[PDB]
């Protein structure tokens, strides 16, 4: 589950940047972040595009992106990282992913954890996850839980720059 | 014909570089596409707000082995002398690569490993002719 | 813990050219800027880009960082494709050697307090005669 | 609500009509003024942009929170050429995509005072794209009702899908200045 | 006020617009202040207003009550439609001054109006002021962003001025510019044919027009291929490829137009010069030495004034080189580049092919024989 | 009356915003 | 009032920005 040294990246997610395109208003994004059986639904098509943002760059070891087991579950998960602009469901279908996971029912189950290629995720500020296909074929897709396991990269949080020594007048 | 070059970002960024160094004003734009695009004239119209004399330098990232990587264009609309219908299209402006000494000191150091002797060795001169 | 004698500050081509240009673009006044980069693990400091800082009369000191400037440009760089850290600061020494003097140590102490891996790079653009940087 | 809106202004030469006193230009001026100040009066952090649907679209003010500059750059808009609804709405979509705070819901308030010389199939396709991309279009339909209100109605109905209250279509019959309706309209009544 | 009453009256009082007067009054009452401009243009372009004061009354009443706000260029266009059938060549200038005063914001409109003033003023004389109007309108017209429908009218005025003044070369230039600025399919076939004739004659009679290409390739001159006057295209082809033989064969035809008959001598000198130029261009540099006998067998002149022909050719700046008349030869080292045909471009392509073969052969030879010393 | 009032609205709003912005920049 | 106000403020802004420009000019010998 959680190998020692790696911790779940919940506390470093800021709601200022999280979003999820093509989501049914009945079931929101808050559903996927409780560990309870509260889910997120696809609005129009059998596709979804989640986006999560982190305060400080983080390293992602594994992902717990799972859903129910009634044929309505993610099948093809394309993961891009550090996107300058919110993308669209047309770029999500051709852009080369940083990872190209193909989930199986084992991963979908409540005990399934999918490990990513650690190296390509050594500095992550924003992650976009495109669910392109459902486990079988269902006009609506549903996601039950989603959380990343990893480590945070030590942050040089500017705006903390201050005189730690000396007077306030030295120039050179 | 749908594009979103961000002029607010352009203005703010130019303000910051104006603070950094002032003897440098916007003199056009660049895009790393091997060929022109339909938008190019509209983008040049946008940038002409900040420089009436706009120079579009199509900097080709891909390294070719025969030509300079920069090709420069400027927009001209004028009644053609031959009486062919007129439209807003680009015109070539000669381009070159040159460097200040502060940049020669850097390029020389970076390329010293794979440099070519700055003298005519007969083999090098025959190579040049080939 | 200790800093190994194999640590290297990989200065990229763009960073080197920017540093030299900003040095001879303000000699014989001193110039300063930040070095956006990435702390890979413990033996590497990658200086991917550098970051001029407006001349502010007070030579090059802690008061010469201009928090509004650095914050706003870091945000703008982030949204244009540079979500990078601030690994240290460079500041030219116009013609009088490549070392530190007092205020440099104070400022670098500030940077280290922010994050204790930040390097400080010094470039002598007058002594940087072509063929030797 | 935390929402980013992109006010699209039709600066087509059809805005010369004086059927909305004093002229449609100033009617749109007042409408934009009121809508921008109302969005500000909501939770202030929300943002308002500005696009013009001239012969080919153009972007006047990328998302900024201070409505003063939107209004200032609106004052100089002048009547030229015709309208391109599809291109305008897609460029507005790009403007929303480049929004700093991704929480802000995507809305596009478009003044459509001109005949939309577009095809119904293209309009419904664009509506489908926006529906999938989470964009809410509020159309102020004032002008050539019979010519295009059919296409606009199809567009907004497709956007709403079956319960998509997000997208609205307010048709203003010729009458007083183009604000009185807006100050009490479903798009603005909640705001 | 009074426009409604006049509109309802003219519903049947004035001619035309029987049921269209209804929608016009409806549009005004609706105060659209537009789309009625469109219908106004559409109507005033109808085959009914060419000698009627009814349109002048239309102007007075509703243009006075309505000009406050209309697309200034469209306003000026309808004012031109008004003026064209008002025959006070002393009060027309006053009227156009008034409309210029009215329209102060549209640089396009003021340029169009000044062109109209120039047109009428030149129609009545006063060429010395018409030229000043042309000059100042051109100065103010090369300041707008690009090309617009104003440019067509300006170049039309300039072309008419140059035709009255007889400066054929300038007329040729300006007419080509105008055909460029204005669309061609918009023009009626009759206007296209007339303009093609005028451009042709202007080019044939000219003190410096040698590049008759750009006209042989114009869709304009695609109005005489099967028309009775395919003659002009044939003569233009002969001029382009100086064919004194074909010129004298067609001598039966250009005599019909008096002006060409008047300027025979200039015509023959120009065709002779084009003949020499075409010879030199065709011949490659290997044997670009032109013999006097060759020139004489070409454009028909005995060999004691081929010296003067080459003299004038060099003086005009068309062909550079020298004359070595001890052995009776002409070393042409240059030629005025001109506009070619597709066949000539294919000839150039073939020559490039041969040149490329040579270059590649020497390239391979050197690289194969220096394989050990290429770094 | 209406035209003058509209002119006053435009002047007040736009000119005040422009003065505020340019005063901040010059400051 | 607008004409004179904006004229003088344009003068003042141009002068201030040109002062910043001059602040980065190095003398010669
Ligand atoms: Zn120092």
């Amino acid at each position: 589950d959680i190998p020692k040294g790696y911790m779940d990246l919940m506390p470093f997610i800021n709601k200022a940047g999280c979003e999820c395109l093509n989501e049914s208003d009945e079931h929101g994004f808050d559903n996927c972040l409780r560990k309870d059986t509260t889910f997120l639904e696809s609005d129009c098509d059998e596709q979804l595009l989640i986006t999560v943002a982190f305060n400080q760059p983080v390293k992602l070891y594994s992902m717990k992106f799972q859903g129910p087991d009634n044929g309505q579950g993610p099948k093809y998960v394309k993961i891009f990282i550090n996107l300058p602009r919110s993308m669209d469901f047309e770029e999500a279908e051709r852009s080369e992913p940083t990872q190209a996971l193909e989930l199986t029912e084992d991963d979908i189950k409540e005990d399934g954890i999918v490990p990513l290629r650690y190296v390509k995720f050594q500095n992550v500020n924003s992650v976009t996850i495109f669910v392109q296909s459902n486990q079988g074929e269902e006009e609506t897709t549903r996601i039950s839980y989603f959380t990343f396991i990893g480590t945070p990269v030590q942050a040089t949080n500017m705006n903390d720059f201050k005189r730690v020594v000396g007077k306030k007048g030295e120039s050179h | 014909s749908v594009w979103f070059l961000d002029h607010d970002y352009l203005e703010n960024m130019y303000g910051m570089f104006k603070k950094v160094n002032a003897r440098e004003r916007i003199v056009g734009w660049y895009h790393t596409g091997p060929k022109l695009h339909k938008n190019d004239i509209a983008i040049n119209e946008l940038m002409k707000r900040y420089c009436p004399n706009s120079v579009l330098v199509i900097i080709d990232v891909k390294p070719k082995d025969l030509g300079l990587p920069t090709e420069a264009y400027i927009s001209v609309e004028e009644v053609h002398d031959d009486g062919t219908p007129t439209s807003k299209t680009f015109e070539h402006v000669t381009s070159e690569i040159g460097a200040e000494e502060a940049e020669e000191v850097g390029v020389e150091h970076l390329l010293r490993d794979i440099k070519d002797t700055t003298v005519g060795t007969l083999s090098q001169r025959i190579t040049n002719q080939v | 813990p200790a800093v190994d004698t194999a640590e290297q500050v990989y200065i990229s081509s763009l960073a080197l050219l920017k540093m030299l240009k900003h040095g001879r673009a303000g000699v014989p006044m001193e110039v300063m800027g930040l070095m956006l980069g990435e702390f890979v693990d413990d033996y590497t400091v990658r200086v991917i880009d550098v970051f001029a800082m407006p001349q502010s009369g007070t030579g090059v000191s802690v008061e010469a960082v201009d928090p509004v400037f650095q914050a706003k440009m870091l945000d703008m760089l982030k949204q244009t494709g540079r979500p990078e850290m601030v690994v240290g600061w460079y500041h030219s020494h116009p013609g009088f050697g490549c070392w530190l003097s007092g205020v440099d140590i104070n400022t670098q102490q500030s940077f280290e307090a922010l994050s204790e891996r930040a390097v400080a790079v010094v470039v002598d653009p007058i002594q940087s005669v072509k063929g030797k940087v | 609500v935390l929402e980013s809106t992109m006010v699209c202004v039709d600066n087509s030469e059809y805005m010369r009509n004086g059927d909305f006193l004093p002229t449609r230009l100033q009617a749109q001026q007042d409408a934009v003024n009121i809508v921008c100040h109302s969005k500000t009066r909501s939770n202030p952090e929300n943002n308002v942009g500005l696009i013009t649907l001239a012969n080919d679209c153009e972007v006047l003010t990328t998302l900024t929170p201070d409505t003063g500059r939107i209004l200032s750059k609106l004052h100089t808009v002048q009547p030229k050429g015709k309208i391109t609804f599809c291109t305008g709405i897609r460029v507005a979509h790009l403007a929303l995509k480049h929004r700093q705070g991704k929480n802000h819901k995507m809305r596009i308030i478009a003044f459509v005072g001109s005949p939309v010389e577009d095809n119904e199939k293209d309009l419904v396709k664009l509506a489908k794209r926006l529906k999938k991309e989470k964009v809410n279009v509020d159309i102020i339909n004032f002008g050539e009702e019979e010519v295009n209100t059919e296409k606009l109605t199809a567009f907004v109905n497709t956007l709403n899908g079956k319960d998509g209250t997000g997208s609205h279509l307010v048709t203003v019959p010729p009458g007083p200045s183009l604000a009185d309706a807006l100050i009490s309209s479903p798009i603005l009544a909640g705001e | 006020k009074d426009v409604p009453g006049f509109l309802q009256q003219s519903q049947n009082s004035g001619p035309g617009q029987p049921a269209v007067w209804h929608r016009l009054e409806e549009l005004y009452t609706k105060k659209l202040w537009h789309q009625l401009t469109l219908q106004v243009l559409d109507f005033v372009q109808d085959p009914c207003f060419a000698q009627g004061d009814g349109l002048i009354k239309l102007y007075e009443n509703f243009i006075s009550e309505f000009e406050h706000r209309v697309n200034p260029l469209s306003l000026v266009e309808i004012i031109l439609h008004v003026v064209r059938q008002m025959t006070d060549p002393n009060v027309a200038l006053t009227f156009l001054e008034k409309t210029r005063e009215k329209v102060k914001s549209s640089d396009e409109a003021v340029i169009l109006c000044k062109t109209a003033i120039g047109a009428l003023k030149l129609n009545i004389g006063d060429l010395q002021v018409t030229k000043e109007t042309i000059e100042d309108v051109e100065e103010m017209l090369n300041n707008l962003p690009g090309v617009t429908s104003v440019h067509s009218r300006f170049y039309d005025l300039s072309s008419k001025y140059y035709q009255t003044i007889g400066n054929h070369a300038s007329y040729y230039k300006d007419a080509l510019r105008f055909l460029g600025c204005v669309d061609i399919k918009d023009l009626p076939v009759s206007e296209q044919q007339e303009r093609a004739f005028t451009l042709g004659l202007a080019g044939l009679l000219g003190e410096g027009v040698f590049n008759f290409g750009e006209l042989l390739m114009h869709p304009v001159l695609e109005s005489l291929r099967n028309t009775d006057r395919q003659w002009l295209i044939d003569t233009l082809y002969a001029f382009n490829s100086g064919n004194v033989e074909r010129f004298q064969t067609l001598k039966t035809a250009w005599g019909q137009q008096p002006d060409l008959a008047a300027n025979e001598a200039q015509l023959l000198r120009k065709i002779q010069l084009l003949c020499l130029m075409e010879m030199t261009f065709t011949r490659p540099a290997n044997h670009r030495q032109l013999t006097f006998e060759e020139i004489a067998k070409s454009a028909k002149i005995t060999v004691n004034e081929v010296e003067l022909l080459v003299m004038k050719a060099l003086s005009v700046g068309l062909v550079k080189g020298s004359i070595d008349e001890v052995d009776k030869r002409v070393h042409m080292t240059w030629v005025q580049p001109r506009v070619l045909d597709l066949q000539q471009i294919k000839g150039m392509k073939d020559r490039l092919e041969f040149w490329c073969t040579d270059v590649k052969s020497m390239e391979m030879l050197v690289e194969h024989q220096a394989h050990d010393i290429l770094t | 009356l209406d035209s003058e009032i509209k002119i006053m609205k435009s002047e007040v709003l736009r000119v005040t915003h422009e003065l505020q912005a340019m005063k901040d920049k010059i400051k | 009032e607008l004409r004179e106000q904006l004229k003088e403020l344009t003068k003042q802004y141009e002068k201030s920005e040109n002062d910043l420009k001059a602040l980065q000019s190095v003398g010669q010998i």
